[PDB]
């Protein structure tokens, strides 16, 4: 097999000899494919460099208890019509109820906060 | 005993095809007797070799064997005779003990007092045959040819003994195999580079061998493939794979910056979708705290939805940073720009000139498949030079012998009855000579056998099969400039040093300088396509380019005008018509074997018994395994002398 760091496919030999200039056809149409891909690189760098501008500033100017208030219960139900089953969201919104206490409430009331009826509403996204 | 078999190019432990045919007794017989044969052989050779300055008679051989060996003494004799016939013992120059056969048997005309000739002549004379050599030159030795003025001494043909390790061969000198190069301007080549390229050269060659054997790329367009063609193909394929790398890299840069793009998008369309939410939240947060639960929700909802999308964007913002250094790395790991520089491909061109030198032809011409068929048989040992001039050997071999100098053979006539050689005086063309003989040994160079309108007619003509081999195999060229000076201005620790030519087309031109000799002499080799062109370029111009080259390398004022100059023109020399044989594309080494098969004339009267062969060939161009050397000649000679004695004195 070829000495280390020489490259010789059955294929490539047939292909650089198949006529009397396949020789320097093949070398050039790579030379040319090379400049194409360098030009694509400059274009996609300019494009990218614009969006880094649009991102200038970042988003800098843009930032418990187990007794349920009635305030809290109503925040829950509403969170349900707008978060279905995302107990982490519902808990984030209610402010002061672990992700369990949500899941519990979610059953304890279930019947009399029409929670099934609420969730078939949330179906419709 | 067994490293005397090697010193005789024989296996110590097996009998050879030769031995088989002269001793079918022993080799078809029991393994025990073979060992006895092989001992007696190896020992007789050792004995000869231990003191080859004097004849080893059947007598002395028997005296210095022991044990159960001088038991069987027809065997010691049958062997000793076989060795002396095939020129393995009592060859070259030896003090005879039993002086020469009183009166001689058979008459041989040898054409050429080159080494192949002299070697055969001595053998044939030693076997009591009437030998006369016809030489066109005013000297012996042929392509062994030594210039000699004052204490100046320089070989214009053979100057090396490429090994003593089983070589049938006067003051030999090791070659300091350390060779500095010197680009066109005069600048040495950093050892850094010299090594890069020598390795690339070495790899490029193995590459052609692979390209030949494994990939079977030996034809292309009906025409067969030169080492040249293969090397270019390999070098192109290397250039191509430079670019194939260049691409796949600058391409895995784009793929990476179309991930940065796709993401810088998500990250812009979040800045926006987050601006909205933060408005919408400020707004809902106006409606102030004594508020109903549908608007405390609308505040809280937003506040959640907004620290969600703020995390999400920070998550996309470390991703931004990875993809951005990942890219800044690749932007500073460019793969190799080029396969080889220009200064590089120019030093490669010199490593190729060194190849064009040894093989004495353009690589355009060498068989890819077969240029190196002789390679398994290179001798062992230091490659040496002859300090005192190689001429010493032909001359030494010539004394004793009937050599007609200034005798150019014009026609060779061979018939069932015998042969006549028609020759003339080179100093008057007009004066004619007719040598009648039992057999003719032709040691005419392949150059001469090839002369397009013949220098020498064979009557009758050599058969198709012979002339076809002569046409097929290559006869190359390699010339020298002898530079004689008053003072040793080069580095005397250094045997040889290169000059790198500007172009490919000129890699041969005074590409390499040798310091070999007692006197202040430098040899300048012209190889490759150069060798051929420079022959048609005035002596003065050539010595010009030499001094130019030398002044650039050594300092424009350390380099005197030369006392004496010589310049070989071997292709133009009509007794040589070149330097030596090479296996051309579409030849093989089989041709070396055809070149050596002797010719047997048709019968004189029809329906008469099958003749005896008459026309025999030796010379450099007739020995498959040692072409293009002195030893190979020397052997071809000893060989023919055997084949002829086996016929005209019986086997
Ligand atoms: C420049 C050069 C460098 C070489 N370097 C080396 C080296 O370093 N080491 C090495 O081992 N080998 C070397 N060789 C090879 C070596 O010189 C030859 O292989 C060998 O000397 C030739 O042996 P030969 O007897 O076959 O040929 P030749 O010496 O050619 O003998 C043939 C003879 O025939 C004569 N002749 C030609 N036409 C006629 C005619 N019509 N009638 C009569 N006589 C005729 C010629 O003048 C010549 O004497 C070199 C060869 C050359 C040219
Ligand atoms: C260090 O310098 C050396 C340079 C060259 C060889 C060498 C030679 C050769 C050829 C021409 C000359 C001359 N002049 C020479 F001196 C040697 N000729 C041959 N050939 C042998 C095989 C044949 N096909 C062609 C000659 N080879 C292989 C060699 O290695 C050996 C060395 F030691």
């Amino acid at each position: 097999k070829p000495p280390k760091g020489m490259f010789l496919s059955q294929e490539d030999v047939e292909a650089v000899s198949a006529n009397a200039t396949a020789a320097t056809t093949v070398l050039r149409q790579l030379d040319m494919e090379l400049v194409s891909v360098k030009r694509q690189i400059q274009n996609i760098k300019q494009t990218n460099s614009a969006l880094k501008e649009k991102l200038d500033g970042g988003i800098e100017p843009y930032r418990c208890n187990a007794r349920w208030t009635t305030e809290e219960q109503l925040l829950a139900v509403q969170a349900i019509r707008k978060y279905g089953r995302d107990f982490q969201a519902i808990s984030d919104v209610i402010g002061n109820k672990s992700v369990v206490q949500v899941k519990n409430f979610f059953v304890n009331y279930r019947r009399r906060f029409n929670i099934d009826e609420v969730l078939q509403e949330w179906e419709a996204e | 005993v067994e490293g005397a078999a090697f010193q005789s190019r024989l296996p110590h432990d097996r009998m050879t095809s030769q031995e088989a045919a002269c001793f079918p007794d022993i080799i078809s017989g029991p393994q025990q007797t073979q060992k006895v044969f092989l001992f007696i052989r190896n020992r007789t050779l050792q004995l000869w070799l231990d003191n080859p300055k004097i004849q080893l008679t059947f007598e002395a051989t028997l005296q210095q064997l022991e044990a159960p060996y001088n038991s069987d003494t027809v065997l010691v004799h049958r062997v000793h005779s076989y060795l002396e016939r095939h020129g393995l013992i009592n060859f070259g120059i030896y003090k005879r003990i039993k002086p020469l056969p009183t009166k001689k048997t058979g008459k041989v005309i040898i054409i050429g007092s080159g080494v192949s000739g002299l070697a055969a002549a001595r053998q044939l004379q030693s076997f009591g045959m009437d030998v006369t050599l016809l030489e066109a030159r005013d000297r012996v030795g042929g392509r062994v040819a030594t210039f000699r003025k004052g204490n100046y001494v320089a070989d214009l043909g053979a100057m090396v003994v490429t090994g003593l390790g089983g070589n049938p061969m006067m003051e030999l000198a090791k070659i300091k195999q350390k060779c500095p190069l010197y680009e066109a301007n005069g600048q040495a080549v950093p050892k850094e580079k010299d090594e890069m390229v020598e390795q690339e050269f070495n790899r490029l060659l193995e590459a052609t061998s692979y390209l030949s054997h494994q990939l079977d790329f030996n034809v292309l367009n009906n025409k067969p493939v030169s080492l040249g063609q293969a090397l270019e193909v390999v070098i192109q394929l290397q250039e191509k794979h430079v670019k194939d790398e260049q691409i796949e890299h600058w391409k895995k840069i784009v793929k990476t910056q179309e991930e940065l793009k796709e993401l810088l998008n998500k990250m812009v369309n979040l800045k926006e979708k987050i601006k909205e939410l933060h408005q919408q939240y400020k707004e809902a947060s106006e409606v102030k705290p004594p508020r109903d639960i549908t608007a405390e929700f609308l505040v809280k909802s937003k506040h959640r939805d907004l620290t969600a999308l703020c995390k999400e964007y920070d998550e996309l913002a470390e991703t931004q940073g990875k993809l951005e250094e990942k890219l800044q790395e690749l932007e500073a790991n460019p793969p190799s720009d080029v396969y080889l520089s220009s200064r590089d491909r120019q030093i490669l061109d010199w490593h190729f000139a060194n190849l064009e030198f040894a093989n004495a032809t353009p690589l355009s011409t060498l068989s890819l498949k077969h240029w190196d068929q002789d390679d398994d048989f290179e001798f062992t040992g230091s490659h040496l030079t002859v300090r005192n001039g190689y001429s010493c050997v032909p001359v030494a071999l010539a004394e004793g012998l009937d050599i007609k100098l200034n005798t150019a053979v014009r026609q060779v006539r061979y018939t069932a009855s015998g042969c006549e050689v028609i020759a003339v005086n080179t100093r008057s063309t007009s004066q004619t000579f007719i040598y009648k003989c039992d057999a003719v040994l032709c040691t005419l160079p392949l150059g001469v056998l090839k002369q397009q309108p013949p220098a020498v007619q064979f009557v009758p003509p050599l058969p198709e099969w012979k002339t076809s081999a002569v046409q097929r195999m290559g006869f190359g060229n390699l010339n020298k400039v002898v530079l004689c000076f008053d003072r040793v201005f080069w580095d005397p620790s250094v045997n040889l040093f290169g000059h790198v030519g500007s172009t490919t087309a000129s890699r041969g031109e005074l590409f390499l300088f040798w310091n070999l000799y007692k006197a202040p002499i430098l040899l300048a080799l012209v190889a490759g396509e150069a060798a051929g062109i420079m022959e048609n370029i005035s002596d003065d111009v050539i010595v010009g380019r030499c001094l130019a080259i030398l002044k650039g390398i050594f300092g424009s004022s350390a380099v005197p005008q030369p006392k004496e100059t010589v310049v070989s023109r071997w292709r133009a020399d009509p007794w040589a018509r070149g330097s030596y044989s090479y296996v051309a594309a579409g030849s093989s080494g089989n041709d070396y074997d055809l070149m050596a098969q002797p010719i047997t004339p048709g019968p004189s009267i029809p329906g008469a018994p099958q003749p005896i062969p008459r026309l025999f060939f030796a010379g450099e161009h007739t020995i498959r395994n040692y072409p293009a050397t002195v030893h190979g000649a020397l052997l071809s000679g000893l060989r023919e002398a055997g084949r002829i004695a086996d016929q005209f004195l019986g086997a």
